[PDB]
């Protein structure tokens, strides 16, 4: 019963982190800054709209997303509170990696017969609006502040 | 409890019986085949109706 | 000390509670019986190949799932033993009750503007072969055990 | 950890601008542009089976 307090603090502590990272994968958090209001809006007007940022935005892989998650948090907090950022937000070329790979987690079934990884670099070269909609008037997706 | 993943190919079990090239004898393929003889001595009913 | 030992013995009680009760959830554990193979060889084939069976046929809700992934495998334990199954399968009203729950749970957006839940009791009414391909022809599904 | 379903799926419920008697097609096509579209496709006559 002492030894058995450990095992109480323990598995409060493992399901206290596991509750937080599945927290801060979702849109509720990634919106809490007001410059992912667009992307936040698009994403919940979508069929995307009942997975979470992260199902998209950060590798499935345990041991490659705990870090992904650091490095991108950490960039994003600093240029939102030291940085400037530009009028145009757009994704480096690892997030393009990171998104894509996961299309093909999710939709190979569809692709399972056709080499539709070859002709486009990615998906969403065809599904252009996947990517939060950006062909759609800016009236439908954006307001000033 | 269980490992590996099914297969797809949809393999049909495969059998080697103690039977010559040119055996055409019914009551041959009773010894080994028990369960599928069975069900064929089932074509004797001769009184059922639809 | 003798708390950091019984802190780990609880992050590795609820690791392998955790890893456990996912694996069971998966195809190769469900078609470990060989009466399951049918309906794994259709999972195989099928769009929803890469979604594991109790993304469909358990409840996600954590305090619904355990209760009902021990009930159902204690059942089917006892009749892959002791019980004497027929020659046709098919799932009762709980099961049919829990997979359409699980259709709407990844589905809601294609049919969020339609009454799609008013007409046919289940999704399944219209989408027939995702009930297993069953109006295939049988050899592309079943052989002799 | 929580759902992402955070959109749930419920049978469409509607309340429109309309009287009780109202009966011209196009009084409806402000509030259901999308079936009115749909309806408006019935003008082809073009096509044989
Ligand atoms: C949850 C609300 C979010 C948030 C906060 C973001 N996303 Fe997405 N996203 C997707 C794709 C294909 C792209 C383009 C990547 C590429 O160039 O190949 C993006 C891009 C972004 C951005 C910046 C770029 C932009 O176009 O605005 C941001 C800020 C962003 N994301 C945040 C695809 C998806 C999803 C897959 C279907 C999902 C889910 C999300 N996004 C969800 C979110
Ligand atoms: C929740 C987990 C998320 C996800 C998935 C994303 N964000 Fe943000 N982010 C913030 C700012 C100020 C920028 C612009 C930076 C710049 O102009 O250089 C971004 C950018 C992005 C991108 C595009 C850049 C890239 O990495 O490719 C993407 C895909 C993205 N975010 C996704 C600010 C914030 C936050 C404020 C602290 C928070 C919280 C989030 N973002 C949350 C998320
Ligand atoms: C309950 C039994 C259903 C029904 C009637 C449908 N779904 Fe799903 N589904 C999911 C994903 C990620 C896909 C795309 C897969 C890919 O592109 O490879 C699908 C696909 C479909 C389809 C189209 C394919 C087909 O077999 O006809 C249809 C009609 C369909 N679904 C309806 C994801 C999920 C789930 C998430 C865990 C769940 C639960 C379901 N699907 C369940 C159902
Ligand atoms: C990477 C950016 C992509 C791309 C290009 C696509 N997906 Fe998904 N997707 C998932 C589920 C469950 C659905 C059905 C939702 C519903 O029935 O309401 C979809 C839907 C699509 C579509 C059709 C809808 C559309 O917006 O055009 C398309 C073209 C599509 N996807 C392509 C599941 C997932 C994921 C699992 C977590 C991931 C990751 C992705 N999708 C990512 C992508
Ligand atoms: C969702 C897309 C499913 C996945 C993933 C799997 N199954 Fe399934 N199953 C699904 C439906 C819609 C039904 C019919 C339910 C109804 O309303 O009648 C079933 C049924 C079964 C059955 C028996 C009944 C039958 O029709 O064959 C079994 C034994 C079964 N399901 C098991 C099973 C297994 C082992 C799976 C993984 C390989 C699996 N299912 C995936 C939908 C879905
Ligand atoms: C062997 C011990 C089994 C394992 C492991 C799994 N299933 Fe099974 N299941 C088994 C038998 C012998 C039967 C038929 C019993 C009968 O009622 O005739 C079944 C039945 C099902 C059903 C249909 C009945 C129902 O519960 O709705 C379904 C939907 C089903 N099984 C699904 C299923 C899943 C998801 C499994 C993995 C977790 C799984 N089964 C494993 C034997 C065995
Ligand atoms: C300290 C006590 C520890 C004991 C555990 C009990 C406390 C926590 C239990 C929370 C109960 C809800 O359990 C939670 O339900 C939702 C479904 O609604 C699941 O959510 C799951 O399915 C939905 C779709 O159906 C997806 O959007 C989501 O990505 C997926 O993870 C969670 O994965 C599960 O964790």
């Amino acid at each position: 019963k002492l030894v058995l307090g450990g095992a109480t603090l323990g598995v409060v502590a493992l399901a206290t982190v596991a509750f937080g990272m599945k927290y801060t994968d979702q849109r509720p958090f990634c919106t809490s800054c007001h410059i992912m209001n667009p992307v936040g809006v698009t994403h919940k007007l979508s069929g995307h709209a009942n997975i979470s940022c992260n199902d998209c935005h950060a590798p499935h892989n345990l041991l490659a997303k705990l870090p992904f998650k650091a490095i991108a948090g950490a960039r994003d907090v600093y240029m939102n509170t030291l940085g400037h950022p530009g009028d145009l937000i757009l994704a480096g070329m690892e997030t393009k990696e990171v998104v894509n790979a996961n299309c093909k987690a999710c939709h190979t079934m569809t692709n399972v017969e056709v080499a539709s990884m070859e002709a486009k670099k990615y998906c969403t070269d065809c599904h252009r609006n996947v990517q939060h909609m950006r062909m759609k008037p800016i009236s439908t997706r954006e307001v000033a502040d | 409890a269980g490992c590996s993943d099914v297969s797809t190919e949809l393999k049909t079990p495969v059998y080697k019986t103690k039977l010559t090239a040119e055996e055409i004898r019914n009551s041959a393929f009773k010894p080994e085949f028990p369960k599928q003889y069975a069900s064929y001595e089932r074509n004797d009913e001769t009184t059922v109706m639809t």
